[PDB]
RNA sequence: UUGCCGUUGCUAUGGC
């Protein structure tokens, strides 16, 4: 009913912000909705995060049709200053994708957050 | 800069003196020698240097202890 | 709109930020069943003080 | 290590060809290190299978193996069962070489490139050079992986060559 | 005349003076001494007015003013050497300040009645930028990027600072004229806190390489490096003994280093809200550790983003007491601009109840040492003064100033007066930004300056 | 008491 949906509760939402601190230290972090949406494009992308605070929050609801039509997981969390916190970057950010790589250090931990999002929705 | 750490200090009135295990820390350093350690123990725990006595050295693989 | 110049080196730059800030106009329109103008206005003038600052 | 049954199948030396270009292994005597190792553990965990559920050796040696294998990080957390530990493969095992955790973390451009650092002491795991490929690594060892202090890429003065070429273009 | 009859004669007067403000002198004489033994004995959080104190902001010209360091002179009684480096310093109260602007600023604070008067800065800039690009070639007098941390030194004859250049500059206090320049040599080495051994020469500095480096100021030297955090290290504390504290940010963990042994504790939060919540029968799952401080050789408290500010104990792993949302919770978004839509109903289904609600995060943190009370900052505009309970197991809160209007980067304290009569002075650095990046959004009102509150107790 | 711009007194706080 709400437009920013699903969001993520708080257990699930520090285990999502963990991986993205973790993928932006191995360079698997793609921020912004720019990007992401160019991630899509591409379908390299493992699943999309968004904030749900986005001031407005229509500025970011392209991705979900994106998302939908090439089925890739998304989720919302609350925060967008915790976004930007985990990702690593000195501003705040909207959305976040996870780039596609089986030979990634981070994969086992990815998979296991990719398959909640998938449940959540 | 060199440091220098006793532990597992032995009071052994019996031969009169003091036992420990001694650490020294010397990053960027090759080792350090047991005259110089005699002349730091001595310093640190105010004795002569006559009276200290250092051995059993050996370097930790790839150095910096 | 790069063929009729239609957002349109320092002409370049406000051009490519105004091009952003259209998608995040258009993009406020299409996902909104009832859109209004309240976040083009604060846009817009975002757009302009830029205008000035170069 | 112990030679398997029939070296000289086919399949056997193409599984061994693809091991080796993956994980850029020296020789067969790794690939059969590994495989020695997993029949051991792989070996155990059955016998303990045949076991009665409840018996008190299946549970205390099947805990223990469990906790072994989760501590060296080939079982997940989510799959603390002998059932999977009969399901390991020697992928896993090499995949927590430190050579292939050195080249998936970002310090190398490739395999090769990871041992040839490793085997220079350009590799340090917490205060620790390891220049032994083969070398394990845990869960907790796995994020304090990093160049060593004395390393040139690790902020210590330069390598032989790059002072010496400094010198001739000083002079 | 030997020095043992110049100790004689200065502890003679010394004693002379304790009779003067005068059992009493027996009591007082083993007070002087508590500082050895590492246990809180100064207990006086219930004499505080917070009522009454008077506080005062100070505007600073530069943007985002990130720490700030109090050098206090102590009488030592072993010599009875006052820790002034000269003569002229004498009972002088002195701040360090830096921003990241890259300029150091100092301050004299000994009038508790006025504000902070400027005594002389220096500033870094690109003439700074160090060509080689090497890290052991970084070896440049001034700064070049945002400076972070600031401590000046017990002995009063140094002050060091360092950020986000990979360096480790120290500066003479009386002149603030660069002395020597230790770099951290590693790519991503960044000084993230200081932290000063109470009455020593000895440096813990914490780097953004997940490292916690050691220093000797006297030999411009380094000693050891410490390894262990899987995260960075945002902040550290240290108290006399060499048992100095960190905490690991997104690793939600608090290790205590003990030096002496070459061992560590680690100390887990492991609050989890399914339980939380069961036993109740809105709580936010903890992110991160920011800042610790060390109550007591033998306690400490950290403060992490979630609002959460808990009290430890050496002995257990797990935390004795916990505070939540101390600070409280942000305002809701306005509803007029979480969307574009233009009825009014539809814009607040996206507010989604109280689901997007967070709490303050817990930005500065201090205890008076070897006491039972410390003060918490935040941007939610009010410093809180807190005191922990004679049995250590519990905390209140003790009472607020409102004065402070920011992102509190640093908070600092000082004392002046007799032993009995003592006035405390409350310095806080205030930012418009979070002192590591510009995530916050911008909270009206704040200014960038040196917020003051001065409180005596009374009974 | 501020880099810049105001307000308020003979001191205090509003914006960038």
């Amino acid at each position: 009913n709400p437009k920013a949906f699903p969001l993520a509760d708080a257990a699930l939402t520090q285990q999502i912000l963990d991986v993205v601190q973790q993928a932006a230290n191995l360079r698997q972090l793609k921020k912004g909705a720019n990007e992401a949406t160019k991630t899509l494009n591409r379908g390299i992308s493992e699943f999309i995060i968004m904030a749900a605070d986005c001031e407005p929050i229509e500025i970011l609801l392209h991705l979900p049709l994106l998302c939908e039509d090439k089925n890739v997981p998304y989720v919302f969390v609350p925060s967008r200053v915790a976004l930007g916190r985990a990702c690593g970057v000195s501003r705040p950010v909207i959305a976040a994708s996870i780039t596609t790589n089986d030979a990634s250090a981070i994969k086992t931990q990815i998979y296991a957050v990719k398959d909640k999002i998938e449940t959540l929705l | 800069a060199v440091t220098i750490r006793t532990r597992k200090v032995i009071s052994n009135p019996l031969l009169a003196r003091k036992q420990f295990v001694v650490d020294v820390l010397h990053p960027n350093r090759a080792n350090v020698s047991k005259d110089e350690l005699r002349e730091k123990l001595a310093e640190v725990y105010k004795a002569e240097k006559d009276a200290v006595s250092v051995f059993g050295f050996r370097t930790q693989f790839g150095g910096g202890k | 709109g790069a063929e009729k110049a239609l957002f349109r080196k320092n002409k370049g730059r406000i051009s490519r930020y105004l091009a952003n800030k259209c998608s995040m106009a258009s993009r406020i329109d299409n996902y909104s069943e009832e859109p209004s103008n309240v976040f083009g206005s604060v846009l817009k003038k975002q757009v302009e003080q830029r205008l000035e600052f170069y | 290590y112990s030679t398997p049954k029939r070296p000289y199948e086919s399949s056997r030396l193409d599984a061994e060809l693809k091991l080796a270009g993956e994980f850029g292994l020296k020789n067969k005597k790794e690939i059969y290190r590994i495989s020695f190792q997993l029949s051991k553990i792989r070996r155990a965990a059955r016998d303990l299978l045949t076991r009665d559920e409840k018996d008190p050796k299946r549970l205390f040696e099947g805990n223990a193996l469990i906790r072994r294998l989760v501590r060296v990080g080939v079982l997940s957390e989510d799959k603390k069962k002998l059932d999977y530990v009969l399901a390991l493969k020697v992928e896993d095992f090499l995949e927590r070489r430190l050579q292939t955790q050195v080249y998936k973390l970002g310090l190398a451009k490739s395999v090769h490139h990871a041992r040839v650092l490793i085997t220079q002491r350009h590799i340090a795991v917490g205060k620790q050079i390891v220049n032994i490929p083969s070398f394990m690594v845990r869960l907790d060892s796995e994020k304090h992986i990093d160049f060593a202090p004395t390393s040139p890429f690790g902020g210590a003065r330069p390598g032989r060559v790059a002072r010496r070429n400094a010198a001739r273009k000083a002079e | 005349e030997n020095p043992a009859d110049k100790r004689r004669r200065l502890a003679k007067q010394y004693l002379e003076n304790l009779k003067s403000e005068a059992d009493i002198i027996a009591s007082r004489l083993k007070e002087d001494v508590a500082e050895q033994q590492g246990r809180v004995f100064r207990y006086f959080g219930d004499k505080l007015l917070i009522s009454e104190a008077k506080q005062s902001f100070t505007r600073v010209g530069e943007n985002n003013l990130t720490c700030i360091s109090c050098f206090q002179p102590v009488l030592n009684k072993y010599t009875f050497e006052e820790s002034s480096n000269g003569d002229k310093n004498k009972g002088r109260l002195f701040a360090y300040t830096v921003s990241k602007d890259l300029q150091l600023t100092k301050y004299d604070i000994t009038d508790f009645s006025k504000r902070p008067k400027k005594l002389k800065y220096a500033k870094g800039g690109a003439k700074y930028i160090p060509t080689s690009k090497h890290e052991y070639e970084n070896t440049t007098e001034g700064h070049y990027d945002e400076i972070l941390t600031v401590a000046a030194s017990p002995d009063g004859k140094y002050v060091v600072t360092g950020g986000r250049d990979r360096k480790l500059i120290v500066w003479s206090t009386e002149s603030l004229s660069p002395v020597k320049v230790i770099p951290t040599k590693d790519r991503r080495g960044e000084v993230l806190s200081l932290a000063f051994r109470k009455n020593s020469d000895q440096l813990y500095a914490s780097c953004a390489d997940f490292k916690i480096r050691t220093y000797s100021i006297n030999q411009f030297s380094q000693l050891e490096i410490l390894y262990g955090h899987h995260d960075i290290v945002e902040d550290i504390s240290a108290l006399a003994m060499e048992r100095c504290v960190t905490v690991g940010a997104r690793d939600r963990t608090a290790m205590l280093w003990k030096i002496p042994d070459e061992t560590r504790l680690t100390f887990r939060g492991g609050d989890e809200p399914q339980k939380l919540l069961r036993r109740w029968m809105l709580f936010f799952c903890e992110g991160s550790i920011d800042v610790v401080s060390m109550v007591d050789d033998f306690h400490f408290i950290t403060g992490s983003d979630n609002g959460n500010i808990c009290l430890w104990s050496l002995a257990k792993k797990k935390p004795i007491f916990t505070e939540r949302i101390a600070h409280g919770i942000l305002p809701e978004p306005s509803f007029n601009d979480i969307s574009g839509e233009t009825d009014e109903e539809l814009r607040k289904r996206q507010l989604q109840g109280k689901k997007l609600l967070q709490p303050f995060w817990i930005t500065s943190l201090y205890a008076i040492p070897y006491s039972n009370v410390f003060i918490s900052g935040s941007w939610s505009g009010s410093l809180k003064v807190w005191k922990i309970s004679d049995n250590l197991r519990s905390f209140e809160l003790l009472g607020e100033l409102s004065g402070a209007k920011g992102v509190v980067t640093k908070i600092q304290v000082v004392e002046s007066g007799k032993h009995g009569k003592e006035k405390f002075r409350i310095l806080a650095s205030i930012a418009k930004e979070h002192r590591l990046g510009r995530w916050i959004a911008n909270v009206s009102g704040a200014r960038n300056g040196i917020y003051s509150a001065v409180i005596d107790q009374t009974g």
